[PDB]
RNA sequence: AACUAAUCCUAGCCCUAGCCCUACACAAAUAUAAUUAUACUAUUAUAUAAAUCAAAACAUUUAUCCUACUAAAAGUAUUGGAGAAAGAAAUUCGUAAGGAGCUAUAGAACUAGUACCGCAAGGGAAAGAUGAAAGACUAAUUAAAAGUAAGAACAAGCAAAG
RNA sequence: GAGCUACCUAAAAACAAUUUUAUGAAUCAACUCGUCUAUGUGGCAAAAUAGUGAGAAGAUUUUUAGGUAGAGGUGAAAAGCCU
RNA sequence: UCUCCAGGCAUACGCGUAUAACAACUCGGAUAACCAUUGUUAGUUAAUCAGAAUAGGCAAUAAUCACACUAUAAAUUACCUAUAACUUCUCUGUUAACCCAACACCGGAAUGCCUAAAGGAAAGAUCCAAAAAGAUAAAAGGAACUCGGCAAACAAGAACC
């Protein structure tokens, strides 16, 4: 027997990095000040 | 090591195996296999003219809403059945055996669109 | 071994809220009540062992007696080989004969 | 259009060692399914002329390059007479 | 024309576009059965041009613009279809009192539970189908001891759910 | 339309009308090279190349000559986090050839196109 | 989901699905539950810091998640944090708002600046209106601009926008006829045939 | 010989042998059913 | 478990001070250095 | 002067008490090779539970299993290779939400009857951990396990003791 | 549980060249089988590889779908086979 | 471009997106390059290829180039009589280096066509020790080897229990 290759998913900008993302941009409900 | 999870399609098994993905009907099968289309089983879309219509697909911002009140089988009754029947019991031209002078209907047979069955799609 | 690296958060006893302060109370309504009611039925607990004490095998026939019939089937079945396990046991194994 | 694998063959409508080796004319009818009346019904109304083009096309230049294979001309040795046939 | 699956020649390439307020049920209802009829077309061709953008993004690797107008859209298509759906609800109670549009029965199924049953149009009796009289709704006494393994599974969920809703709230009132 | 009973019609029967349509469909750019005259689209699974010749017709006006029609299988070999299948659906992929000699190309939408000799020591110190 | 923790991000932004991912398993937060009736404050309602680094300070609400009890108010409660961070430059300072629950503030009476404890309770019309605790005082509800950024009063409709009037107009008859049968005697469609019998089961 | 495939697989064997249809045509096959049902299967048979 | 053996760490720390002076396994590791300790005493 | 690692608290669970239930939830599809809009070929549980095991073998027999109120009568009358064992009745008595339970190898198998294994019936897991706020850049805390590194070894030996 | 294997039912396939004859004949491929030796022995393989061999128009081989089920089935009996 | 090797292309069954492009360089390929891996986007188009009305009446004479020719194991809906209907094209399969053997396994895997025009690469670099495995050559002798001519051979013939 054996144990699942789990992919085990500062770092999410790498993570999309490497695979690309559409990052659409977002209006900030609550204006910055 | 067969798939036991995934939807058995007409894609899967041999080239015999085949089935439908949905589509409605609109034709018969005769004998010696020759495909006859039935004209009145091909849907038909009625499509009214737009030509000088005012509504778009959105509203103005400054429209108020309205507070919902869902419709009723009372409130239909009220709006279009009442008059008539008030008048009418009034003038005493009034009886059970002519309901069907205000609009009722004993039996939805030989209507193009019943009711219940319903035999018609949206 | 290992061991914890911060101290548990405190852990408070409140030894006056109204159980603890009023605990034990009318347990003599017997014998101060003229024994109108025995203080065993002053107990709180499964039907089948309230003013009742026995061993393991006592307990799970007595279980059977009083709930057996509105029993679960899986619990049923459980309760009925735990007898026959207790059975065997006190009945034939064992140092003293 | 669609692809397959199966036997090649060039054939005149008989085989080499028939002495009839040339054609004259070819008759065609066009299937039911081809029709005037079918293809003004589907919107192509244009077609009408151009399914008689192609069935002449391709019936008639295989049938004439039939005809030159078995006078023994090939892409590498091109024909040195016209081929000619009709076809209604 | 093939131009009506697409947006404003102008508005392409635009960062946003404004949109209205969708459609509400009480606006629609006042309109009348045969306005609804075209304005559905009208919501639909719209939607199919913003069901066409969102696939063409996708395609450019692109953020959608003004992705607010295709629910707008959804949203006013199903209250015309709500409001449609109530005036034939009311006219069938009146006329035949029916709460729903396709017949059904209740049966029980082989596996001995009851489940709403809904009928199929046919065009002969059903004692002449071989095809319908295959299918049972009926339960064989076999089947009884699995009925009460239901009842008790169902029974012990119910009863692990009450009890930690108590215990929470314990966490509660100590907390607070 | 798809999610509603069709009244079963036999000899005689009247003709199966559908006031409000529940097909909605996409004009898609081709993935590879079309005819100038064929058109693809991304239509519901249960519409058939007969709805869509007549929906076309009648809704946008567009004349038709020709539909060819396709189902594409939609991927399942993606798995979650905790590695379960996540599918892609499948759709139905529908090849419009125009009539009277017409052409169609797929719009282009989207048409928009300190001192290095004081390191570390910050700047706003003016002594 | 259960372990959804909710934030000052809005649910359902780029920061949201990377600080709740599908496999996280965070501990949950206990919230007191407040009946929608109990909660008694509102975006654009002055309120007062009862205690914390800003204490007695009052401030506007602008912000609310009540998953939390949480009131976000403008320019208070503020720590320090550098936005549009690159590799190349630093950002720009700016101050970060922090929300603060409901039992750190009070509402404030509008005549006399105090934080004044208030109470539901109906009015003449029959509309619920929240009352000073003493000195019993209607507190209006206050007007917040709309989070989509519509102001409908500067709205001015382009094309594929209903008109007003066109939108309020009545044309419903009410009849005992199913939109089908309408739309074909307008449209002057004829069907004489008539469908056989089905056995419905 | 070298084993370890005795599995040739064929879908007409395989839904004839295991399927709904088959399970259903005796009743221990539908208390095979019922047992997976009851054990909460995602797939009550092939 | 209702009732765990809490103690256990300063149970080996006893065993492990006499051993610390050991060469190899037998100055770590509490199967080993246990006998090793015995024998010194 | 540190790597591998370690620390953690609540997700839920457990036993009772109480209580009959009336959860059986859009459209559409499905008993056809289920989930395929319409004819074809029609549709239907089970005769007594057995054995292991006890009798130190085994062959009649062997509590519960195979339920009919509590306490007593009573382990009494009876029954039994009169062995192992089994075992009444007449009769009398009887008005009522909690935890000196578990806290991630524990408590349910359960984050799931999933992944995965098996032609099938069937078998069946593992794991998580910042803060008031991440619209504060996702934290800290620990000579602390085995294992290594910092720092290979230096005649001779149960590796230590004097 | 007969998608392996044993046997069976139904519907289908394959067999060149050469010599005999008119064939469970001959030489020898494809195909089926597994004689002898070496390699391998956690191996390419939970029975293989490389050579060498036996049959090869028949009691041949192969394909597809169906049947027989454990107190049993199948068996040109090896107490073989039935994942 | 060169050197060398010699089961390839289709269909069936099966598998189920491994197909193609781009971007990535963590995991996967027993290493790299590169991707068969990760993410995103695309794709397989059919009236011919492939799949999916009723009631009666009646049949002696194989196949094999079917003639001759014998044979033995004895061997494939039609045509008629009446009734009924009186112009039709929808639906589904179509990608790939693929399947069964836990694996990118020297194994298993049906048919048609063809035999190199199709498809491929035995060597990561270096070094030439022992032992081990394989191929080729052998002065003189020729079974003296060995349980036995096992294995090999410029042999493959003859006989007997
Ligand atoms: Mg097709
Ligand atoms: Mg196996
Ligand atoms: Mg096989
Ligand atoms: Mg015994
Ligand atoms: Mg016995
Ligand atoms: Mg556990
Ligand atoms: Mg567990
Ligand atoms: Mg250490
Ligand atoms: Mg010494
Ligand atoms: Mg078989
Ligand atoms: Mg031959
Ligand atoms: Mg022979
Ligand atoms: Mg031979
Ligand atoms: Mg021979
Ligand atoms: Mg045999
Ligand atoms: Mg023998
Ligand atoms: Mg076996
Ligand atoms: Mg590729
Ligand atoms: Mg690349
Ligand atoms: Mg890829
Ligand atoms: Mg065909
Ligand atoms: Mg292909
Ligand atoms: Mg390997
Ligand atoms: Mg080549
Ligand atoms: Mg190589
Ligand atoms: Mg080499
Ligand atoms: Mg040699
Ligand atoms: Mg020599
Ligand atoms: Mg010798
Ligand atoms: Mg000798
Ligand atoms: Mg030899």
């Amino acid at each position: 027997r054996f144990r699942p290759p789990t992919p085990e998913p500062k770092e999410f900008l790498e993570y999309a990095r490497k695979a690309g993302l559409v990052i659409p941009q977002e209006r900030l409900e609550r204006p910055i000040h | 090591g067969a798939d036991r999870m995934s939807k058995w399609t007409s894609k899967r098994g041999p080239r015999t195996f085949t089935k439908s993905r949905g589509a409605k009907k609109t034709g018969i099968y005769t004998s010696d296999r020759k495909f006859v289309q039935i004209k009145e089983m091909v849907p038909e879309f009625v499509v009214p003219d737009l030509t000088g219509f005012k509504l778009k697909p959105y509203v103005n911002y400054r429209a108020p809403a309205g507070i919902d009140t869902p419709l009723t089988a009372k409130a239909l009754f009220q709006e279009t059945v009442a008059p008539a029947i008030e008048k009418d019991f009034k003038e005493g031209t009034f009886d059970a055996n002519n309901l069907e002078k205000y609009g009722f209907e004993p039996t939805q047979e030989g209507k193009l669109f019943q009711l219940y069955p319903k035999n018609f799609p949206r | 071994a290992f061991v914890r690296l911060t101290l548990p958060p405190p852990k408070v006893v409140d030894r006056w809220n109204e159980k603890r302060a009023l605990f034990g109370v009318y347990d003599n309504i017997g014998i101060l009540g003229n024994f109108e009611k025995h203080p065993k039925e002053l107990i709180k607990g499964p039907v089948w062992l309230r003013g009742w004490r026995g061993n393991e095998l006592q307990r799970c026939v007595r279980k059977k007696k009083f709930v057996g019939n509105r029993m679960f089937i899986e619990d049923l079945h459980n309760l009925n080989k735990r007898i026959s396990y207790l059975y065997k046991h006190f009945n034939r194994h064992g140092k003293y004969r | 259009l669609f692809r397959r694998q199966y036997e090649n063959s060039i054939f005149t409508g008989s085989k080499t060692a028939d002495p009839c080796c040339y054609g004259h004319t070819q008759f065609h009818l066009i299937p039911d399914r081809l029709k005037r009346e079918r293809l003004i019904r589907q919107n192509q109304a244009e077609q009408v002329e151009a399914v008689f083009r192609a069935n002449a096309i391709a019936s008639l230049f295989a049938w004439t390059g039939a005809q030159a294979m078995y006078q023994g001309f090939w892409s590498e040795a091109d024909v040195t007479r016209p081929f000619v046939s009709q076809a209604v | 024309g093939l131009e009506e699956f697409f947006d404003d020649p102008k508005n392409w390439g635009e960062e946003k576009v404004k949109s209205g307020a969708s459609w509400t049920c009480q606006q629609l209802r006042n309109k009348s059965n045969e306005d609804l009829h075209k304005l559905w077309y009208v919501l639909l061709k719209e939607r199919n041009m913003l069901l066409t953008l969102e696939q063409e993004a996708k395609r450019q690797r692109l953020p959608m613009p003004s992705p607010e107008r295709l629910e707008k859209v959804v949203d006013s298509m199903d209250n015309v279809d709500k409001v449609v759906q109530e005036r034939e609800d009311a006219l069938r109670l009146l006329q035949t009192g029916q709460e729903k549009p396709r017949p059904g029965a209740w049966r029980r199924d082989i596996f001995g539970r009851i489940v709403w049953h809904k009928f199929k149009q046919w065009p002969i009796p059903w004692y002449l189908n071989k095809r319908y009289n295959r299918r049972r709704f009926f339960a064989m006494p076999y089947v009884d001891r699995f009925i009460r393994l239901r009842i008790e599974k169902h029974a012990r969920i119910e009863a692990r759910k009450r009890s930690l809703q108590k215990k929470k709230e314990k966490i509660l009132h100590a907390k607070f | 339309a798809r999610n509603v009973l069709y009244p079963l019609y036999q000899l005689g029967g009247p003709q199966l009308r559908v006031f409000r349509t529940n097909f909605f469909i996409q004009l898609v750019r081709p993935g590879t090279a079309q005819p100038e005259d064929t058109v693809q689209f991304r239509i519901p699974m249960e519409m058939t190349r007969v709805d869509l010749r007549n929906y076309l017709e009648q809704i946008y006006n567009v004349p038709v000559a020709a539909v060819r029609t396709r189902v594409q299988h939609g991927s399942n070999r993606r798995r979650d986090h905790k590695n379960v299948r996540i599918k892609k659906p499948d759709y139905k992929v529908a090849y419009v050839q125009l009539a009277h000699g017409q052409t169609f190309t797929f719009p282009d939408l989207f048409p928009e196109k300190s001192d290095l000799r004081c390191p570390g020591i910050p700047s706003w110190f003016g002594l | 989901s259960p372990f959804y923790r909710y934030g000052m991000s809005r649910p359902g932004s780029i920061a949201d699905k990377r600080k709740n991912p599908p496999w996280s398993r965070r501990r949950p937060v206990v919230v007191e539950p407040i009946s929608d009736e109990d909660w008694h404050l509102f975006c654009g309602d002055m309120v007062e810091i009862l205690e914390g680094k800003d204490a007695g300070k009052q401030g506007k609400v602008v912000q609310v998640v009540r998953q939390r009890n949480w009131v976000v108010l403008e320019g208070l409660n503020t720590h320090y944090r550098y936005i549009g961070r690159t590799k190349d430059h630093r950002g720009t300072m700016i101050a970060s708002e922090a929300p603060l629950l409901h039992h750190q503030v009070k509402l404030v009476d509008p005549v006399d600046r105090k934080p004044t404890e208030i109470q539901w309770r109906f009015t003449e019309a029959g509309e619920r209106v929240r009352v000073s605790t003493r000195s019993g005082r209607i507190i209006p509800k206050p007007e917040f601009p709309r989070a989509d950024g519509i102001v409908p009063e500067t709205w001015t409709d382009g094309p594929k926008d209903t008109s007003v009037e066109d939108a309020l107009e009545r044309t419903y008859v009410p009849r005992l006829k199913t939109l089908e049968e309408d739309v074909m005697e307008a449209m002057g469609i004829q069907e004489t045939r008539r469908f056989k019998k089905v056995y419905w089961y | 010989r070298a084993r370890g495939n005795e599995y040739q697989p064929s879908n007409i064997k395989r839904k004839h042998k295991h399927g709904w249809v088959r399970r259903l045509s005796t009743p221990a096959g539908v208390q095979v059913i019922l047992r997976r049902m009851l054990k909460g299967r995602k797939s009550l048979s092939h | 478990l209702r009732n765990r053996l809490t103690d256990r760490y300063w149970r080996v720390q006893e065993v492990l001070k006499h051993a610390q002076h050991f060469r190899g396994r037998k100055n770590r590791c509490y199967r080993l250095a246990v006998r090793a300790v015995t024998r010194a005493f």
